[PDB]
């Protein structure tokens, strides 16, 4: 197109390894940032207890059912809690679930994210679905219970940011890595007789040309092409961390363009 | 137990604005602009793209304390280019290289497999 | 009101004056019931 | 992260890590004096009854004891006991200062001189803060 | 106690993978650092999530009430 450029090298459900050439090192970076703590996302964010007689404690399962992944696809049609003018939670701005698990065998009885249950009226939004890759389709556990043992459990899942705590936090891993033969001299590599067999070779080396002892060093160059990986836990697709990184970073460039335009009146 | 609120990062509060612009006393022509609720993600954004504008002189921000989310820019522009200005063309310019970054990133991705 | 036995799982709802232990075990030693108004938990 | 201080990954904190259960058991006893003499187990009334706390007892039930279920925090009585000396002077347990949580279990037994007696439980969970050591 | 809804230092998911983790190990006979392989575990940030996780709810069952 024009400015930035990317270059897919492979990509899934859960990956998408690529390259960022023809940027700023601070973009690329603010990128990653905003990648990890600022596109939102919906997590389960206040349980009230009914029953539970379970091996753990009412707080302790409380914390996991926060990290508990929940669909956040159509996130952005949902509203902050802070925000929407009812009181307390809504359906506008909330998905409400249900977790009911009594063991009735003599075997253990194990509590997947499967067990949740919504409740509220998602009204067609795609959202608040626990996400299940567990290939048997019980995704996360829960929790365990012995024979007589009941946990009763409503669970208000809200629009929060990972800024705010980490449940909320779309992305998992970002690797990201320049200059992978420190043409710019970024680092100066620690050895004990020798830089080049001691340090192992990054796998993005088949991707530039070796520097030659025949030149000296290149002083004006600048850090260029980037080689990003964004790995996603799943409440929004790979694609989707990337670009609604993008979207989310520009948004907030933007706020503070209309703020000078506030302070102008009079 | 003398924790802040964690909202506290990207909510302003009771009558924060979001910029504070001020006269710069030190050298002519320079002000300093103070960014509540935001960091690095922001201000090494603004200032490495300030740097770019061959017309303005000296751009730098900083975060005087990590318990606080907010930092200061420090921006002096060449005589009659106001540094407002300065700051203006320099978000858009971000702006639109992540307008195109996504464009292309789209099309990048409609293009796979698995 | 209530007090779940120990070693006996029921609901002993007995008083003052009625002291221990229980009903249909022999151990004294009795828990109190969990409370009906319902807590809240931040889920972090 | 200088002079034997350290630097905690926030992030990874919420994610659990070191995070800590925290149990503190309170206990009290009805009187260990007299034969016309016992003190009792209920929720007093500032009605004449002085010795009361700057606490509320409010969160107590009939028989002078918290449900497993409140939260408790500042200086917020959980045992209600009273010494009748000749109507009545306060005895109650108020949760610790400085602490703060939720009811966890009450015991209500008797001891070995046919006293009632009752042992409460409160929990909080303790999450990494500035300043803790490791 | 219990698995860990997700890695601390990543962010990554490994709750859903205890059992399997440990089928991988006993039913089909295969090593922890392949078993842990094939459930997709490759940084060791999140990889010793599982195999320094030690399950204590087992023994916690095993009382009564
Ligand atoms: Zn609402
Ligand atoms: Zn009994
Ligand atoms: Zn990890």
């Amino acid at each position: 197109e024009e400015g930035p450029q990317v270059k897919i090298r492979e990509a899934s459900k859960d990956n998408v390894d690529f390259i960022l050439s023809n940027v700023d090192l601070a973009m690329a970076n603010s990128l990653r940032r905003v990648m990890i703590a600022e596109i939102p996302t919906l997590a389960i964010d206040s349980v009230e207890v009914e029953t539970n007689t379970t091996v753990l404690a009412d707080e302790f399962i409380a914390h996991r059912l926060g990290l508990i992944p929940l669909q956040s696809m159509d996130i952005e049609q949902l509203e902050y809690s802070r925000d929407c003018f009812c009181e307390d939670h809504c359906d506008k701005c909330s998905v409400v679930l249900t977790l009911q698990a009594f063991g009735e065998s003599e075997s253990t009885t194990n509590v997947y994210s499967k067990d949740l249950v919504i409740v509220s009226n998602l009204m067609g939004r795609n959202i608040g679905h626990p996400i299940i890759q567990d290939k048997e389709g019980n995704g996360v556990l829960i929790c365990k219970l012995r024979k007589g043992q009941e946990l009763k459990l409503t669970c208000v899942a809200k629009k929060g940011i990972a800024k705010e705590h980490a449940k909320w936090g779309p992305a998992a891993a970002i690797e990201f890595e320049y200059d992978p033969w420190n043409k710019l001299k970024h680092t100066d590599y620690w050895y004990e007789q020798d830089s080049a067999k001691e340090w192992p070779q990054s796998k993005n080396c088949e991707y530039e040309d070796p520097p030659n002892e025949g030149d000296p060093f290149d002083y004006k160059a600048q850090a260029d092409t980037f080689y990003m990986n964004v790995e996603s836990v799943g409440s929004i697709p790979v694609d989707q961390v990337v670009v609604r990184g993008i979207d989310t970073l520009q948004k907030k460039v933007a706020s503070i363009l209309l703020a000078l335009t506030q302070m102008d009146q009079d | 137990m003398n924790a802040p609120d964690r909202f506290e990062l990207f909510l302003l509060g009771e009558g924060e604005s979001k910029l504070k612009i001020d006269p710069d006393t030190k050298a002519p022509n320079a002000v300093v602009i103070t960014f509540e609720k935001e960091d690095h993600t922001l201000g090494n954004l603004i200032r490495a793209e300030l740097l770019n504008d061959r017309k303005v002189l000296f751009a730098a921000y900083k975060v005087e304390h990590p318990f606080f989310a907010r930092f200061k820019l420090r921006i002096q522009t060449t005589e009659g280019y106001d540094p407002k200005d300065a700051l203006k063309n320099a978000c858009n310019s971000i702006i639109n290289k992540l307008g195109a970054l996504k464009t292309n990133f789209e099309t990048e991705w409609n293009l796979q497999t698995l | 009101l209530k007090y779940i036995c120990a070693e006996c799982s029921s609901k002993l709802s007995l008083s003052r004056t009625d002291a221990v232990r229980c009903k249909d075990c022999g151990h004294r030693i009795l828990l109190k019931a969990r409370t009906k108004r319902l807590v809240q938990f931040e889920a972090r | 992260n200088q002079e034997d201080s350290m630097i905690m990954n926030q992030s990874s904190i919420d994610r659990g890590l070191f995070r800590s259960l925290f149990f503190r058991s309170y206990m009290d006893q009805e009187k260990k004096y007299g034969m016309s003499i016992t003190e009792t187990f209920e929720k007093p009334q500032r009605t004449n009854t002085l010795r009361m706390k700057h606490g509320t007892y409010d969160k107590l039930d009939d028989d002078g004891l918290i449900a497993p279920g409140v939260r408790v925090s500042g200086e917020d009585v959980i045992i209600g006991k009273t010494t009748p000396i000749s109507s009545k002077r306060d005895a109650s347990t108020p949760l610790r200062s400085t602490e703060n949580g939720i009811v966890d279990q009450v015991l209500v037994t008797t001891n070995q001189d046919g006293l009632k007696f009752v042992k409460v439980r409160v929990r909080t969970t303790k999450i990494p803060q500035i300043g803790d050591k490791f | 106690m219990i698995v860990p809804v997700r890695c601390f230092s990543c962010g990554k998911v490994v709750g859903d993978k205890w059992e399997s983790y440990l089928n991988l190990l006993q039913e089909d006979e295969l090593d922890e650092g392949t078993a842990l392989s094939r459930l997709g575990l490759k940084r060791y940030c999140c990889r010793r999530m599982i195999l320094t996780h030690v399950d204590l709810i087992e023994k916690f069952l095993r009382y009564n009430p």
